């Protein structure tokens, strides 16, 4: 049988292990989100629009619900190095400036910018440790994207296009080149907005977004999904 | 700075009330068991009561049981003692003392300044300390010897034998825990050896600052039992 | 052509090199512990299941005592445990939850965590408030910092994935030197005995062995075929032994400079995530991408055993200092205590 | 005796899918949710009624007439129909936390805790046993004498309208009513307002709700006719009524359990 | 890259020109290590019950 002194530290393991139960719960009720792209594709716009070295993290709570988001940009090595210790989280939100469909890139001459965003979109919507989790898709720059769309044709990035030169179907044919991307189908689900630059249009539909994957979820532990 | 501050005392009709309080400063209050520990004047240390972290272990001691009550209130470091039909035994100065517990903690390692309370008019380890009183001079080497009724060698191999040093005028001070041990902020001269029943503390090179009254604590099982304490005293 | 007759020279040194160390290589390890006798089989049981963490567990570190073990997991908290009683000494909650690393310090009053947020932090645990403070934060590195090891109290050394490892004074917070030569992210490293030297394995297939004090690499070894990701020492210290990504762990022997031994297996083609050995340096443990872990016959490349006990991949493991009980930590949020 | 083989064939089919769940729920570390609590409870209810329930009714069938006793008689009657009532008000309280789990995502789940789902299954069963369990064991004393012939072994108070019609709506008819309109609900919630999933999910609603109707109906229609003529029905229809409750707690893994891919793996 | 490429050349120096012993002799070295602490190893031979401190 245990000491007075031995008891005593039982007591206080049990402390400690309701304490973890509790900072496990609460940390189980908030959102994760895992801020990709490519560099200046807007993520600083997206950083700004949720707000009001190492991995930036964003706290931010709309209708009641916690947000907490992390931003890996700085971290100069390979992704494979840590992108696992991001399997758990709720989505990935993957920002793509519009307006580089026809900027070539300035570190690797004769490659594109939206190629490499694309590129790194199959990268993560494939990798083995997202296989269910969900890309909420933000298009940045619209209003660029159609001052360029006018004397720029998107055919100087999509030789294989057969519509016009006008913003509308020059947009969803850049969503639809993006979400066929996504070889997972069944498992993962794709949300895709312009990130209109008004009446905060943007948290609420991260916030929609979410309440999709959360009732997903749900609907997968209680064993009807 | 670690602070404990007791409050409460005075001059009490007996057979009334009163409630003692022990204002907590410089410490997370909440992570640490409290004790009270009474000392009659004349008479050395008893244990009196203690509260678990987190309030969910109180034991009383035999003599205050059914009349005292032992409380804590975490979010104000304020710890309570209700005393209840108080006799004329229960007059003596009270002390709050912190103890964590812990793999390879200290416990009764902080002491508050205490309290005086004045009121107007079977199975429990015994503790021997032989000796009430030994003249030393400074720089020579002492032993101070304590003897336990009951083995204080546990199975786990822990020995709970605990060694407090009094100065004059001053709250008690842990210089030894479990058996062994020593403690934080206390000089390397001071040594621990025991062997199961029989406990011997030493003082190498001894200084000015080491008289006064060294108390033998056993932590083996509730009730803690006190020594009656060895005086050490210059000349 | 300055840069390519230097190329010319580099290369001219490296076969220099080559032709040293298979002058040098009249035998094998093989063929000479091929008459002393195998270990036999080795039966080792979950003797502790320590539970409490909600998150993947990334690494651990035993103390000198070896009663007491640090944790870390990706929720935020270092849990500082009691093997011998299953109890939890400590919990203590991290500023950043990306953690990747964990070490105990020698004399047990420090413990270092970090990961992704590119910071040492070093929580001191004999404090007189009775909780664990951030005694010091260490940044200075521009990459994850991928491992951590205690020399003594003030002194600590850390990899990191700039390419990069550092030595630094935690008093001051200062990096008091910095080793540079890798290539790739710097994966793990490990202390000798006498923390003279150390090793450190990266992402370019190679390990290098550096002196501490005069901050200069003394060796470097080759021959994995990809990422280095745990590194161990001998007991002795004239040897260490490398796990990597290409499902092979290999010894390699510091005053012959060049590989011993290759342990692998065609039936194992999953990577390695830790290696450690035993007191004696008989055994060699090394963690797997199966949810395994396999003891291996360090003289003469048999496996020796199978520890199977997680659900995830074993992330971690550690060897006591008196070899009494080897540690695995893994992604399903247990540690295992096996005997 | 081949129905004796082929019912205990079923009997052991149902103990063993039920031993199933309960070692995929036990042994593997990432099934204990809460929402794993009430299969859980569900699958000890359909062990018990496959291990004891089932048993007496096939050597009821096989000699034709109940020899037992009376007094066991009444303890397997209560038994069986607490048991039966617990299963039904498990199946209810699990249309009710997915209801609620759907329709509220963001809010239910930080409120239910294990000691909400402990507390609804306590009152699952406890509701259960008060309704069924006295009125079985002292209908015979409440009104003094025991009706029931000594070879059959039924209950007394089917003969009487009011009660059987009280326990036939509150036993089923009610809960499948609620169980169809949350089920229903939980279909059109599932729905991605901002498909496959709500075709897949419609799939598994129609399945469950199926089963449960064509399980537990022909026993309760058959208990609503029985009152107003005691003659209508003959045993054999009876017999064929018993086995399909019977089968619906043999086919519960195959409708609940297989449905989450973690139970078939673990299978 | 001239002043990496030198340095590279110099490492390369410093250690190509290190003394090295032979295999053999390394390794009858790990064996008589791995030889002289067989009876320390509790991995390698079991411990009685009650020295185990996990098992008692
Ligand atoms: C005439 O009234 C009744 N007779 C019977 S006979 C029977 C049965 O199972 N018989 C077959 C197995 C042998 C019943 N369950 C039953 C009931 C409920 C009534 Cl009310
Ligand atoms: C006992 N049996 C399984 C044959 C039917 C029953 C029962 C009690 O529970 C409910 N009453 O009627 C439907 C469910």
């Amino acid at each position: 049988t245990l000491s007075a002194e031995d008891k005593a530290a039982v007591e206080r393991s049990k402390m400690i292990d309701r304490n973890l139960r509790e900072d496990g719960e609460k940390a189980a009720r908030e959102v994760k989100l895992l801020l990709l792209g490519a560099g200046e594709s807007g993520k600083n716009t997206i950083v700004k629009q949720m707000k009001i070295t190492g991995i930036v993290e964003t706290h931010f709570t709309f209708k009641d619900l916690h947000f907490k988001m992390f931003d890996v940009g700085a971290q100069r090595s390979e992704r494979k190095k840590w992108i696992h210790c991001f399997e758990g989280v709720t989505a990935i939100i993957f920002c793509v400036a519009l307006s580089d469909y026809d900027l070539v890139l300035a570190e690797d001459e004769e490659m594109n910018r939206m190629h490499a965003s694309m590129k790194l979109f199959d990268s993560i919507c494939n990798n083995k440790w997202f296989t269910d989790t969900s890309i909420i898709l933000f298009l940045n720059k619209k209003d660029l994207f159609e001052e360029k769309i006018k004397k720029s044709p998107l055919t100087i990035c999509y030789p294989e296009y057969a519509g016009s030169n006008t913003y509308e179907e020059a947009a969803a044919y850049i969503q639809c080149q993006f979400e066929d991307l996504n070889k997972r189908k069944d498992t993962k689900e794709i949300y895709t907005h312009f990130t209109c630059s008004t009446d905060t249009k943007n948290v609420q539909f991260v916030f929609d977004a979410v309440t999709d994957v959360i009732i997903k979820n749900n609907l997968k532990d209680c064993g009807l999904f | 700075d670690v602070q404990l501050v007791e409050s409460g005392g005075g001059l009490v009709q007996p057979g009334g009330s009163r409630k003692l309080s022990c204002s907590a400063s410089g410490f997370a209050f909440s992570s640490f068991g409290m004790h009270w520990v009474r000392q009659a004047p004349e008479k050395g240390l008893e244990w009196v009561a203690y509260i678990s972290s987190g309030s969910g272990t109180i034991y009383y001691a035999d003599t205050v049981k059914g009349r005292f009550t032992i409380s804590r209130d975490d979010p104000k470091n304020t710890l309570f003692l209700q005393m209840t039909s108080l006799r004329s035994e229960d007059t003596a100065m009270y002390y709050c003392v912190r103890s964590i517990y812990y793999y390879g903690s200290s416990p009764f390692d902080f002491w508050g300044q205490g309290t005086t309370l004045t009121v107007s008019s079977g199975s429990d380890i015994v503790m021997t300390q032989a000796t009430s009183s030994v003249p030393v001079t400074p720089g020579e080497s002492v032993s101070i010897s304590c003897r336990s009724s009951k083995s204080l060698l546990h199975s786990n191999g822990n020995t709970y034998l605990y060694w407090f040093l009094q100065r004059p005028g001053q709250s008690p001070q842990l210089l030894i825990y479990r058996m062994s041990n020593l403690a934080s902020g206390v000089p390397d001269r001071f040594s621990g050896s025991g062997s199961g029943t029989a406990f011997t503390l030493t003082i190498s090179r001894l200084e000015a600052e080491d008289v006064g009254v060294y108390y033998c604590m056993q932590h083996l099982e509730y009730p803690l039992t006190f020594g009656a304490g060895t005086k050490l005293e210059l000349k | 052509s300055e840069l390519d007759q230097l190329r010319q020279e580099a290369e001219q040194l490296k076969n220099q090199i080559r032709d040293a160390r298979k002058a040098c290589a009249d035998a094998t390890l093989s063929q000479i512990t091929n008459n002393i006798d195998p270990v036999g089989r080795i039966q080792m049981r979950t003797r502790r299941t320590l539970r409490g963490h909600l998150a993947k567990i990334y690494a651990m570190h035993w103390g000198t005592d070896s009663r007491l073990l640090v944790s870390a997991s990706q929720d935020g908290k270092l849990i500082i445990w009691d093997s011998y009683t299953t109890n939890k000494v400590h919990a203590i909650p991290l500023r950043s939850s990306w953690v990747m690393t964990c070490a105990y310090a020698p004399s047990g009053n420090y413990v270092a965590c970090g990961g992704l947020d590119n910071i040492c932090s070093i929580y001191n645990l004999k404090t007189r408030e009775g909780n664990v403070r951030v005694s010091r934060e260490l940044a200075g590195h521009t990459g994850y910092l991928s491992c951590c090891r205690f020399l003594d109290d003030n002194q600590i050394v850390t990899s990191s994935g700039d390419t990069t490892c550092a030595l630094w004074d935690i008093e001051t917070g200062q990096q008091t030197t910095t080793f540079t030569g890798h290539t790739g992210d710097v994966m793990s490293l490990s202390l000798a005995p006498d923390t003279r030297l150390f090793v450190s394995g990266a992402c370019d297939a190679s390990a290098k062995l550096w002196d501490v004090r005069e901050g200069m690499c003394r060796q470097t070894f080759t021959g994995h075929e990809s990422d280095i990701n745990a590194i161990c020492f001998f007991p002795n210290g004239n040897a260490f032994a490398t796990g990597s990504d290409d499902a092979t762990c290999r010894l390699f022997d510091l005053r012959a400079d060049q590989e011993l031994m290759t342990y692998s297996h065609d039936n194992i083609i999953c990577g390695i995530t830790s290696v450690s050995f035993s007191k004696s340096g008989r055994l060699l443990l090394a963690g797997y991408d199966d949810f395994n872990c396999n003891v291996w016959d360090a003289l003469k490349a048999d496996r020796a055993g199978v520890l199977a006990g997680h659900d995830n991949r074993v992330s971690c493991l550690g060897v006591t200092d008196d070899g009494m009980a080897v540690a695995t930590g893994s992604w399903d949020s247990f540690l295992k205590i096996w005997n | 005796v081949f129905i004796a083989t082929v019912t205990g064939s079923l009997s052991l089919v149902t103990v063993v899918g039920n031993i199933l769940v309960m070692l995929s729920i036990k042994v593997n570390r990432q099934l204990q949710t809460v929402n794993n609590y009430f299969l859980f409870s569900l699958a000890c209810a359909d062990l018990i009624i496959g291990a004891f329930s089932m048993n007496l009714y096939t050597v009821y069938i096989i000699k034709g007439y109940w020899p037992l006793g009376a007094v066991v008689c009444d303890l397997w009657l209560a038994l069986d129909y607490v048991v039966s009532n617990a299963s039904v008000m498990n199946l209810l309280i699990i249309s009710f936390d997915r209801y609620f789990c759907v329709t509220k995502p963001l809010t239910y789940p930080a409120r239910r805790t294990t000691k909400m789902a402990g507390l609804m299954i306590a009152a699952a069963w406890v509701l259960s046993f008060v309704l069924w369990a006295p009125a079985i064991l002292f209908w015979q004393f409440v009104v003094g004498k025991r009706t029931v012939p000594d070879n059959q072994c039924f209950i007394q108070f089917l003969s009487n309208p009011a009660v059987t019609f009280g326990t036939a709506i509150a036993a089923f008819y009610l809960p499948v009513v609620i169980m169809t309109v949350l089920y229903i609900h939980i279909s059109l919630a599932s729905r991605s307002r901002v498909a496959a999933r709500e075709r897949k999910v419609t799939r598994t609603i129609f399945a469950i709700l199926l089963a449960f109707i064509l399980t537990w109906t022909p026993y309760n229609v058959m208990v609503l006719v029985n009152t107003f003529c005691q003659s209508c029905i003959p045993d054999t229809v009876w017999s064929i009524g018993y086995w399909l409750c019977y089968v619906n707690s043999t086919i519960n893994p195959a409708c609940y359990a297989l449905c989450n891919a973690t139970f078939k793996k673990t299978f | 890259s001239i002043a990496q490429a030198r340095k590279l050349v110099e490492q390369l120096k410093m250690e190509a020109n290190i003394d090295r012993i032979k295999v053999s002799k390394a390794a009858a070295d790990l064996m008589a290590y791995c030889e002289a602490h067989a009876k320390e190893d509790p991995l390698l031979t079991p411990v009685p019950a009650s020295e185990n401190p996990f098992r008692e």
